[PDB]
């Protein structure tokens, strides 16, 4: 009935987990388009190092191409292939 | 009016077949088609009744829809229509969106029509809303129509997403997807920050803001219109207040600024129908600008006693200077406590003659070591003031002995150097100047001369009017007046014919049984109600007597006289006699005399 | 190699997804403890509604118990069972 | 101290018994790794001392450093040591942490020891870091010891986390878990906002803020020390600056405040060893508080010409009032544009005699409509100033005919109304003069002062009346009040001859007669007296001479120069003049023409 401590710890340590990134954060330059879907699921660094001095930073990355719908106001609509960064491996490092 | 071949509103047709439609009328007929292919099908048209026909080669499911023969091809001018259902064992949707769904611009609260129409009217189509939801048509809010699709009255928020129409034919499941997308396009307002004519240095960096305001579900396209060619970069970004509002930012940046870059810059926010354009100007070329002029420097000539006097001077400078004001040099800065600043102005509250001086001002633009001073001279006018008026001369209602040289002085000072002048006025029972021969005659005028004496720290100027022979009673008025004010003082110049105005002519008596002749001489108009008193007292009882039973009173200008004569003076008719003379200027003046025979 | 459009839209639409919530955000009153792990994986509403007037809010919630290590400064540390909120179903509703 | 089991190592299984001896002379102390309770026993007995230690059964949790200490003698300020291992076919670890790891307080940069010791010295143990790391002992920075554990030199950041030791025994893998926890305890500083003694109403709400500062990996525990009993709530929270800094807030709130709630409140921030406590006070119960006193009102007496004068008054009020200053009444507010406010004060720039009047001050506390006006009268002293000093009387230092009545006057003004007094100074030393003084200088007729209102000011003018001018003096009139003094010198030279510079003429009948001329020159002005003859033809004049050596009769007052010529003919007659210089001025000369 109660979740075990070993599972809670390992599932919460610094590791690449699926995070829902808003596209506008990744591309703040294209302000004339309405993206659908406005968010994309990407494998990014999530979790906690259980130490206020350390931070969960990536050590190995890669990009993945997805098909995002671009809706220009009253001026046509088309489908475009856009790139999105992903994190393959994360690790705890000092911030300063 | 338009007669059609296939009578009715419904029709059944299979794939690979052909269409054969007629439309007989009088004038030409316009054929309304749901989808005109191209050079695929054919058409022709030929008492004599005009007949119009329409053919078709092969049969494709894409051509399901409204087939109408419009008889409106006449400017003076009914319409017939019928649905052609072209079916196929896969796929039975007219417009099939398997991979990419079709976008449907909609609006909350209005009507929404999903264009998933099928071929057979007996096809059962299920409508699903992602993720897991199904809309059941009821005939009122959700209506099903195998000719158009799904009709939704009052579209709420639950209809914004990915809709899918599904149908099952021959044990196989097909589905088409539609993506409702609410969107407006209302460019509310734009603003460049700041709208001021920006100034910069030849070599500085220009950074311009442009803010755009739109509601939710809408974008903009911002651009900058500069006169030169491709200079440097220009970033953009978007920010949301979450209420409901969108804000778009446009940051133009030119790292290398030159003289050619000077011109007009217009931020042009476009979004299709709605458009706005906010513009602003930019000046440059300047390097270290400090240029200060004034208005009438430096002949500033205010007058003392002025309340709230205000100097100023125009300052053309870039950038913002640090301004400090000075007076007679020197630091100054606000040494006199008063005199406020601000506004590149020099405001004196209450002006005094100690405020004169060449007011200097130091304008300091740091970060480049560029200063500029400027001198402006202030002169304060003082207005004249006679000092003889300040002194309270007790003696007197001034009278003078007859035939006497008298000297009268008036001392005054002011800026500019005032001017003095004397006049005249008798009394008897509109003025003229007086000099060294004037003015037949008032009094025998001798010398009127002024001199420059330095007394009390100021270089004052005093005039002296010297009468050589006072004969007639007058009033010599001295007046001092420069160009900013006037002040005069009238000097009362009476004249007495008798010692010090009051006199008692004493003609005594040899012995008992003789006579007494007393005479009281009173001046013109300074003692009135003249009388005679006698005293004599035994211990603490005293008091006065009389008078006034004649003989009259002879008024002789100048100075009246009172003659009293007593006949046969005995031992009791002689004591202490006095002349009592009342007055209105200041009360009482009595002159006594005691003699007994 | 390129992810299709329909896969991106479904995997990013408003649905309960596993999120690593910092414990301090759920319990800011117990500031005298150092928790390990500092974060716990929780099923919270993630994703976009593809409409700026809609927000991914929960419609069905539940409570879960996990074993978290509580560390008091220099005065002992004990294991405790702390409870957190989770989201079973998410829906797009109008904001405010 | 000799032990029974010779050596440092020992082999033993589970369920067996320990038997160790320690023969010597004095008592021995036994050092054990784990001390249970009422399980085993021990005892101790020419006659040689001997200590022993037994054990019943055997468990893996009783394995480690066993030593016989011969240090139980104060004079002995030699020790034996031996390792005892208890093996088992089940758990090979002494400290079994399988589900929940054991916490290890460590510090970055220093030494770190992993206490996963086993029972058999031949068991190969592997240390791994979560999740895909394995530390390999190298014998230098990382050393493995089957009795102690893992020794790490200079523990970097890559060792703060979940570490695990693993070992395989008879095809069965066992593992124990440890957790390295970097933690400090440096309660830097605390601060209550605001440190001011807070004032409130009977029934208001008390809000207090206490802030703590610590580095990373550290907590605090904040509490409020209030005098009364359980009042209301108190919320706490935490904020991270992410450098390295942690901030801790603590908000105390008492919605229902009463008279008893007044007291001292102390924020106590405890975290074990270090401790901090900052205190602050709170006042209450005031309903509507306005009380204004001053310094020396309302007899404020300043002097004209004062630079940077200042008034003041003490104001006991609550809450913050709106203070507006007034003058003679009335609005005012800053009507004279000068002056200044600020500080419940009234600083005057430069004081003039027109600055008098009842200065009012209105203290307005809004939100309750509680106003309090206050009158404050100011009287400005003016100091005396004799106005006759300014007027330039041209008539050259006045000389008066002998035996003539003269009258003088001095007018002065000031606040308070100043007083005058005359003096005397002869010329061959001052004398207060009255109506019978001062034997006698010159016969004084009357000295009387008056109060005349001229030039808008209520001035005062005194008049000294010389009844009979006889001696040359210098009357000084001195005007003075209680804030200043000023005097005016009345130049009173005196002459005996009409208007000074007289020529006594005694002509001659006809040719052959005598001439007697006398020139009288006033006192000691017109120096260098002499005579002049002159006769002109065409455009030429010129004077003549003199001197007949008739020098030099001086007399107080007025000197004389008598020129006498005996037996004048026709050519010894012409135009005679008396030429005398002068001081200050400005030469004079008086002519006379006669021919015989
Ligand atoms: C469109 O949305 C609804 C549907 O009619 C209206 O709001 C209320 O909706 C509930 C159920 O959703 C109905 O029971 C009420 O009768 C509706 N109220 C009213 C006044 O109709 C909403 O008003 C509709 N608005 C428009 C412009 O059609
Ligand atoms: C060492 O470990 C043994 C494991 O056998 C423990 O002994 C048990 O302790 C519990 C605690 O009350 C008792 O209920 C059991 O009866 C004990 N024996 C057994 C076989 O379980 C204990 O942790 C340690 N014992 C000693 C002597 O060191
Ligand atoms: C706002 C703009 O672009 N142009 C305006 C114009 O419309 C207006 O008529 C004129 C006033 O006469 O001021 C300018
Ligand atoms: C000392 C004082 O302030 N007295 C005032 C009085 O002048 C005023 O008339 C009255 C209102 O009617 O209030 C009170
Ligand atoms: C795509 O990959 C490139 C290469 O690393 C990276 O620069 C870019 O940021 C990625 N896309 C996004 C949206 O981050
Ligand atoms: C629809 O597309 C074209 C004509 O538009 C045609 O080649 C095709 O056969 C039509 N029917 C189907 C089922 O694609
Ligand atoms: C379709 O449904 C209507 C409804 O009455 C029916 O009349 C018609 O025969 C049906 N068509 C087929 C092909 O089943
Ligand atoms: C321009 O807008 C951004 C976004 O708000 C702001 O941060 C920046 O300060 C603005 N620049 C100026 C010069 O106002
Ligand atoms: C720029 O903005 C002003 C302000 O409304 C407007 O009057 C003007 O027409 C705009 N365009 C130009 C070219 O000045
Ligand atoms: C003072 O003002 C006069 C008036 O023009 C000017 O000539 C002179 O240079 C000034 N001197 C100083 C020291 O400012
Ligand atoms: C301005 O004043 C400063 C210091 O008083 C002096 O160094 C400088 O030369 C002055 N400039 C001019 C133009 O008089
Ligand atoms: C003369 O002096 C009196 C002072 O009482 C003044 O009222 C009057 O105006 C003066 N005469 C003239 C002509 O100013
Ligand atoms: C006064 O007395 C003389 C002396 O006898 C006399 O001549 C004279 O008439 C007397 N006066 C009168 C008025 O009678
Ligand atoms: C779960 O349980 C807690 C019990 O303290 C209760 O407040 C609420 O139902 C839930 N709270 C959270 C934070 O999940
Ligand atoms: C400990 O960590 C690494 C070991 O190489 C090194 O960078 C660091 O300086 C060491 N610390 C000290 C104090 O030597
Ligand atoms: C205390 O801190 C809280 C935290 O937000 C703040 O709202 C409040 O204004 C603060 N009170 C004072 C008196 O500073
Ligand atoms: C309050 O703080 C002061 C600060 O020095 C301290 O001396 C005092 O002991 C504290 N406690 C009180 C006054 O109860
Ligand atoms: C100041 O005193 C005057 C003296 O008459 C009196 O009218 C009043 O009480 C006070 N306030 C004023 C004049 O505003
Ligand atoms: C003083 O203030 C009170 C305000 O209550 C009011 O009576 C009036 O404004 C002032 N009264 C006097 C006598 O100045
Ligand atoms: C007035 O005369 C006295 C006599 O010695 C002298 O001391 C004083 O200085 C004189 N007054 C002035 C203003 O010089
Ligand atoms: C002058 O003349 C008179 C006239 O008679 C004569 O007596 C006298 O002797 C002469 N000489 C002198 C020196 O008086």
């Amino acid at each position: 009935e109660v979740v075990k401590f070993m599972d809670v710890y390992q599932r919460s340590y610094c590791h690449p987990i699926e995070t829902l990134v808003d596209i506008f954060q990744e591309y703040p330059d294209e302000i004339e388009y309405i993206f659908k879907p406005s968010c994309v699921p990407l494998m990014r660094c999530g979790g906690c190092c259980n130490d206020e001095g350390l931070e969960c930073v990536p050590t190995e990355e890669s990009n993945i191409t997805m098909q995002i719908m671009r809706i220009k106001p009253h001026q046509g609509q088309h489908i475009g292939e856009m790139s999105f960064l992903q994190h393959n491996k994360c690790e705890c490092r000092p911030k300063k | 009016d338009p007669e059609l071949s296939l009578k009715g509103t419904q029709h059944i047709m299979q794939a690979g077949q052909t269409l054969h439609l007629q439309c007989r009328g009088e004038a030409a007929h316009k054929w309304s088609l749901p989808e005109m292919v191209s050079k695929e099908s054919e058409r022709l048209s030929i008492g004599k009744q005009f007949c119009s026909t329409l053919t078709l080669n092969t049969a494709q499911a894409n051509h399901t829809g409204f087939y109408s023969c419009k008889y409106l091809a006449v400017p003076t001018s009914t319409e017939s229509a019928i649905y052609i259902f072209i079916s196929d064992t896969g796929r039975p949707f007219v417009e099939m969106y398997s991979e990419i769904p079709e976008i449907i611009h909609m609006t909350e609260g209005r009507e929404l029509v999903i264009p998933c129409r099928v071929t057979s009217p007996n096809i059962t189509v299920t409508l699903k809303k992602f993720p897991l939801d199904t809309l059941i048509p009821d005939g009122k809010r959700i209506i099903w129509d195998s000719r158009k699709g799904f009709i939704i009255s009052n579209a709420t928020y639950k209809e914004i997403g990915l809709l899918t129409c599904e149908a099952t034919v021959n044990g196989h499941l097909y589905k088409t997807n539609y993506l409702t997308h609410r969107q407006t396009n209302t460019i509310i307002d734009v603003q460049i920050s700041t709208p001021r004519p920006v100034k910069l240095l030849r070599g500085h960096t220009l950074v311009l803001n442009c803010t755009a305001t739109t509601p939710l579900n809408t974008r903009v396209q911002m651009t900058w219109s500069y006169p030169d060619e491709k200079n440097k970069r220009a970033s953009v970004r978007r920010r949301i207040d979450q209420s409901h509002a969108n804000i778009f930012y446009s940051v133009l940046t030119i790292d290398k600024m030159q003289n050619k870059d000077k011109g007009l810059y217009t931020c042009r926010v476009r979004s299709g129908p709605s458009f706005k354009s906010v513009n602003t100007s930019v000046h440059i070329y300047d390097k270290a600008f400090i240029t200060v002029k004034h208005r009438k420097q430096q002949v500033l000539e205010t007058v003392a006693g002025k309340r709230s006097y205000r100097l100023s001077m125009k300052v053309k400078a870039f950038p913002s200077p640090e301004v400090v004001w000075l007076k007679d040099g020197l630091p100054a800065t606000e040494k006199s406590a008063r005199y406020l600043t601000r506004g590149y102005s020099l405001i004196i509250k209450d002006v005094t003659e100690e405020d004169a001086g060449n007011y200097t001002i130091l304008l300091s633009i740091k970060q480049s070591n560029v200063f500029k001073n400027l001198t402006a001279t202030l002169i304060v006018n003082v207005k004249p003031q006679i000092y003889e008026k300040a002194v309270s001369s007790f003696p007197d209602p001034a009278l003078y002995p007859l035939g006497s040289r008298q000297i009268l002085t008036c001392t005054a000072y002011g800026i500019p150097q005032p001017t003095i002048k004397w006049f005249w006025h008798p009394c008897n029972h509109e003025e003229s100047f007086i000099l060294d021969a004037d003015s037949n005659m008032g009094n025998r005028i001798e010398s009127i001369t002024q001199r420059m004496a330095i007394i009390e720290g100021k270089n004052k100027m005093a005039s002296t009017l010297v009468v050589a022979d006072s004969r007639i009673s007058g009033i010599y008025i001295c007046i001092a007046s420069n160009k900013v004010g006037t002040v005069g003082r009238n000097i009362s110049f009476y004249i007495t014919d008798v010692p010090n105005g009051f006199h008692v002519n004493l003609e005594k008596m040899p012995t008992e049984g003789e006579d007494l002749k007393l005479s009281c001489t009173v001046n013109k108009f300074l003692y009135r109600d003249v009388t005679w008193i006698l005293l004599r007292t035994v211990n603490n009882r005293t008091m006065h007597y009389s008078i006034s039973k004649q003989k009259m009173a002879i008024t002789k200008e100048h100075s009246i006289t009172l003659n009293l004569t007593i006949m046969n003076v005995s031992l009791q008719d002689s004591g202490t006699y006095a002349c009592r003379a009342r007055n209105v200027y200041t009360g009482e003046e009595i002159l006594q005399k005691k003699e007994i025979t």
